[PDB]
């Protein structure tokens, strides 16, 4: 709002949720672990959202809408970030580092694993920075449900300013700044795609009683159909 | 109320 | 190719633009779910033929292997149909101009089960375009970005260089239009974030079309069957 | 090959 670029970055960095652990595999047990983790992460996600500058200035109705829309995108970009320095693997948790082929343990999962791994590869290629990552995650929260207004578009502009500030600080030329900004935002289209796909997969797992899902996770899934 | 709605206010 | 200046890029894309096609709308009868789906998919099929030939004129596209050309179009085709629709509809608040003889509002969308939700998203995007005062030159840049980007992380550098050139071109357009330096990066971001929404709409639309197929509501062309199958 | 693969070659 009246934050400076560095203030915005520090605030987003401070607001970061913790990295959670799993338990120290059939379809049922892997889906169990992943959905148990997701549920626990969601509780921290809600707290993080309240610390994204501008978010609590929104109505409760809007806060609910944005989180219900964005939650899987947000879990996924977190996963991809965690996984960046682990080529070919997904670091769901520090004690749950899954190779690409372990995705085959759940029907329909390997295709989603491949999309996530490709995203992690793309971040690695771009040398995505932590400060850029937290900007992107906030943009996902504020953007993904916003057409379904002006104060939010102002906050979104401020985060764009913050990304550009980071790139200028890194020594990028004007041309390089705009190109990199575009590269980063285009990855959000891919994160949306993966979330759409992941949502259908979870739904399908829900229908099959493959796995007990928490009330919270059921309500978050439910918002999408 | 969904869980979310309360949690969003819980201090 | 990478050699194009910004003005050459804009001119290439404007030249490559497909025509606005007409639908087979029959005003002698009311709609049914089947006939409305028939109209929309008949239209899509004919637009797809123009889309294939348009894609070949997008800088860098025909240099790709035929397999990669197939992949990019299979991934992006409904996004591309939708951004075209939203663009056509900008100066028609509350309506979707599928064709000059097929201008539908959300109440007509209710004629197809599950469709009004998608109509509402498309109308909202059209409103967003309107409020932003999206320019034709920006629109053709965005549409080419969708073609090259949507399938690119299903597989590289070549595509990324063309994508960077389109970014340069968008900034050039905004600068030429008198936007301040800060306004340029803010608007670039606003435009590109709408591509997230267009992806979302395409995914919902793809699931809807699949449902229609799977309920034998409408016969689909071989092309649409295979496009739909790719997903 | 897919229909599109052929259709892409018609010049
Ligand atoms: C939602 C799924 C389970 C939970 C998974 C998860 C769980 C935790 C996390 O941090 C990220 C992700 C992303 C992929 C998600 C999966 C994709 C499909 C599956 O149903
Ligand atoms: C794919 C659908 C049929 C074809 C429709 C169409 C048809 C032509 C066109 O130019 C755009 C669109 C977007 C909405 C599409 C619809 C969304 C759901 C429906 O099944």
């Amino acid at each position: 709002l009246s934050l400076t670029a560095d203030q915005m970055v520090s605030a987003l960095l401070d607001a970061e949720p913790p990295i959670l652990y799993s338990e120290y595999f059939s379809e049922a047990s892997m889906m169990g672990l992943l959905t148990n983790l997701a549920d626990r992460e969601l509780v921290h996600m809600i707290n993080w959202a309240k610390r994204v500058p501008g978010f609590v200035d929104l109505t409760l109705h809007d806060q609910v809408h944005l989180l219900e829309c964005a939650w899987l995108e947000i879990l996924m970009i977190g996963l991809v970030w965690r996984s960046m320095e682990h080529p070919g693997k997904l670091l769901f948790a520090p004690n749950l580092l899954l190779d690409r082929n372990q995705g085959k343990c759940v029907e329909g999962m390997v295709e989603i694993f491949d999309m996530l791994l490709a995203t992690s590869s793309r971040f690695r290629m771009m040398n995505l920075q932590g400060e850029e990552f937290v900007c992107l995650k906030s943009i996902i929260l504020l953007n993904s449900g916003v057409y379904t207004k002006d104060h939010i578009h102002r906050v979104l502009d401020k985060i764009t300013d913050t990304l550009i500030h980071l790139m200028a600080k890194a020594g990028l030329t004007l041309q390089q700044q705009h190109q990199r900004l575009a590269q980063l935002l285009l990855i959000l289209s891919h994160i949306r795609h993966m979330s759409n796909k992941g949502m259908e997969h979870l739904y399908s797992m829900k229908c099959k009683n493959v796995v007990p899902l928490s009330d919270l996770l059921l309500e978050m899934l439910d918002a999408h159909r | 109320h969904k869980l979310l709605h309360r949690l969003l206010q819980d201090s």
